């Protein structure tokens, strides 16, 4: 039972820090870089749960 | 007006093609039975479990496309009548002037 | 939970898609460039014609 | 018949641009896969006991 | 710990691999050797009696 | 169409493609 | 261990190939921006030439009674006006085409970068976890 | 194609012949699928038989 | 390094000559009855540097000869690359097989 618990917590922290890096790269949003672009059409999606 | 009509024709034709193939695929599927052939071990995988749409959303897709076509047809009819009346009036007035 | 076959297929799909995009862009470049100069030259010719007549 | 259900699903996995519609059928089919799986395991255990 | 430590992979790569099949076989072989050797321990002790 | 083109204004900055017809002096057969 | 090795090998091959394609894709995008500003400047100056052409057309209707004529000047002027109009329409269509291509390339770049990150994570994890204990001689524990 | 320019050409007939030939080929390929599946099923049968014998 | 610098200098030459072509086509284009015609100050002046034809011909041909020489060199390097990879793999395979054989003898 112990091992099961540790495995679950490991999984959670892994995905959490993955989101952390994504969102830090996100907050690095200051103007004037190249990755900014046009791909209009992101205003209809039943995406996130 | 001709341009717009042809474009919408093409789009709806496309989606109808799609529905035809999917329907025929499932028809070919359904005649299976336990004793028959076409019966194999294929392993599990998430591609089998992938999700792409939901019934109401697919329905509303179709509904929007239908209504778009309907409006364009109405507009075409209106423009047709207007053009006819203009032709008639032009002819009559030039006739009277010459008389 | 996945399949080696399908992983291999996914990779091949990705790379061929990249190639398609690149070829599209290049062949667009060529004829766009062409159209630029031909339009410019014909406009020059017409302008000269006009000024000559009115002189 | 587990094979025939599995092939049902395998064909279902081949659908074009807008056809993959998570529905009752896929849900039920998954349920039956799980059910026959547990049934097979139980039966094998009984075989060993016999 | 290897086998259930792999599953931290994400995205498109939790594939069922020949590596994992072989590792599960490994677990089974370890267990079978474990069982047989404990049984022979039992038999030797009875002989001592 | 297929008709007379003047193959003259021919510096696309980077056409490293199966393109840029007529003279190229590329290699014909490759690794394998 | 034999199979584990070739697993890592194919992963490395994937890394190398994907990195190369990324480089040349971003190169092509860098060139297409230049093409874009080229066409935009062309639009500007053709508009200016329409400006001057109209200008020259305008005044000549002020001329007094009999010397006013439907000259071949007028002929050629109206021809130029209409012709440059269709020219403008064609160029704007080409412009729309260009932005469409740009959005496509945007999706391409995003997908490639995300796949890069995922596979780097995979190789990372596998190496420093498995090769840490799994070393030489299967006697001693890796405590 | 507008008004009188709509014409019945050898191209039309060629395309139609292509379509019909194509349906025929479709059907024959499906038949081959059927027979191959039968063979596979039979071989699996004998495999199970042999393992029990072993 | 050499190839990149050669290509850039050829690029410069090309843009220069096409600008000249623009000027000269305009020169043929104009004529009398034209808004731009007038008297200009003492244009009979000879230019200062006044390049002559031999320098034209030399500057043109000389650099393209450099280019074709570099092309030859590139072909040479590619074939050498092939040969070198081949040799390395040759020694690796032969050596490992021989060592395996000696190992069997010892066992």
């Amino acid at each position: 039972s112990d091992r099961s618990a540790q495995h679950e917590l490991e999984k959670d922290l892994s995905d959490k820090q993955a989101a952390l890096r994504i969102d830090d790269k996100c907050q690095h949003l200051r103007n004037t870089s190249e990755g900014v672009s046009y791909f209009r059409g992101v205003e209809r999606v039943d995406a996130t749960v | 007006q001709i341009r717009l009509n042809r474009e919408h024709k093409e789009s709806c034709e496309m989606n109808w093609s799609d529905k035809v193939e999917v329907y025929n695929i499932d028809d070919t599927c359904s005649r299976y039975t336990n004793e028959s052939t076409q019966v194999q071990f294929y392993p599990h995988s998430s591609k089998f479990e992938e999700s792409a749409s939901t019934p109401e959303t697919w329905a509303k897709f179709n509904h929007d496309n239908l209504l778009r076509a309907e409006r364009e047809r109405l507009a075409s009819v209106n423009l047709r009548k207007l053009i006819d009346c203009i032709l008639r009036d032009t002819a009559e007035d030039l006739r009277l002037q010459c008389d | 939970r996945y399949t080696p076959d399908d992983w291999y297929r996914s990779n091949l799909v990705s790379f061929q898609e990249s190639n398609s995009s690149r070829h599209n862009s290049e062949r667009l470049r060529v004829d766009t460039s062409r159209l630029i100069q031909d339009k410019y030259q014909q406009i020059r010719k017409t302008q000269a014609h006009s000024t000559q007549n009115l002189g | 018949p587990l094979r025939v259900a599995q092939t049902r699903l395998y064909q279902r996995s081949h659908r074009p641009n807008v056809e993959l519609c998570r529905d009752n059928a896929q849900f039920r089919l998954l349920s039956e896969v799980e059910e026959l799986n547990m049934s097979l395991r139980a039966l094998k255990e009984k075989l060993q006991d016999a | 710990e290897c086998l259930f430590h792999r599953e931290k992979r994400m995205g498109i790569d939790l594939v069922h691999d020949e590596a994992e099949k072989e590792l599960l076989a490994e677990v089974d072989t370890i267990l079978c050797c474990q069982e047989r050797m404990r049984q022979h321990l039992d038999k030797a002790n009875a002989q001592l009696a | 169409f297929g008709a007379k083109l003047p193959w003259r204004s021919d510096y696309v900055p980077l056409l490293s493609l199966p393109q840029r017809p007529r003279f190229t002096a590329q290699d014909f057969r490759q690794r394998g | 261990n034999l199979a584990f090795t070739n697993r890592i090998a194919e992963t490395v091959d994937a890394k190398n190939k994907i990195h190369t394609h990324l480089t040349k894709t971003l190169q092509e995008i860098f060139q297409i921006e230049m093409t874009i500003e080229s066409i935009k400047k062309a639009i500007k100056e053709k508009s200016a030439f329409l400006k001057v052409a109209q200008t020259r057309l305008d005044e000549r209707t002020r001329r007094p009674n009999v010397e006013l004529c439907r000259d071949m000047a007028q002929l050629r002027l109206v021809n130029e006006v209409y012709e440059v109009d269709e020219t403008i329409q064609t160029l704007q269509q080409r412009l729309r085409d260009s932005e469409d291509t740009l959005q496509s390339l945007a999706h391409t770049k995003a997908t490639l970068e995300h796949d890069l990150a995922v596979k780097a994570n995979t190789l990372y994890i596998d190496q420093e976890k498995c090769m840490s204990m799994r070393n030489s001689y299967p006697s001693t524990l890796r405590l | 194609r507008s008004n009188v320019e709509l014409c019945r050409d050898q191209t039309q007939y060629g395309l139609i012949d292509e379509v019909h030939q194509l349906e025929a080929t479709i059907n024959t390929m499906k038949q081959k699928l059927a027979q191959t599946q039968n063979a596979l099923d039979a071989l699996f049968k004998h495999l199970a038989r042999i393992q029990a014998d072993i | 390094c050499l190839l990149q610098e050669i290509r850039q200098q050829l690029n410069s030459d090309h843009r220069d000559k096409m600008e000249t072509l623009e000027i000269d086509r305009g020169c043929l284009s104009l004529n009398l009855t034209s808004p731009n015609i007038s008297l200009k100050v003492n244009p009979t002046r000879i230019p200062k540097d006044s390049t002559t034809l031999q320098q034209w011909d030399e500057f043109t041909r000389f650099n393209k000869n450099r280019a074709e020489a570099e092309m030859k060199a590139s072909i040479e390097l590619r074939e050498a690359i092939a040969l070198a990879i081949a040799q390395t793999n040759n020694e690796l395979d032969a050596q490992r097989v021989a060592t395996e054989f000696t190992f069997r003898k010892r066992l």
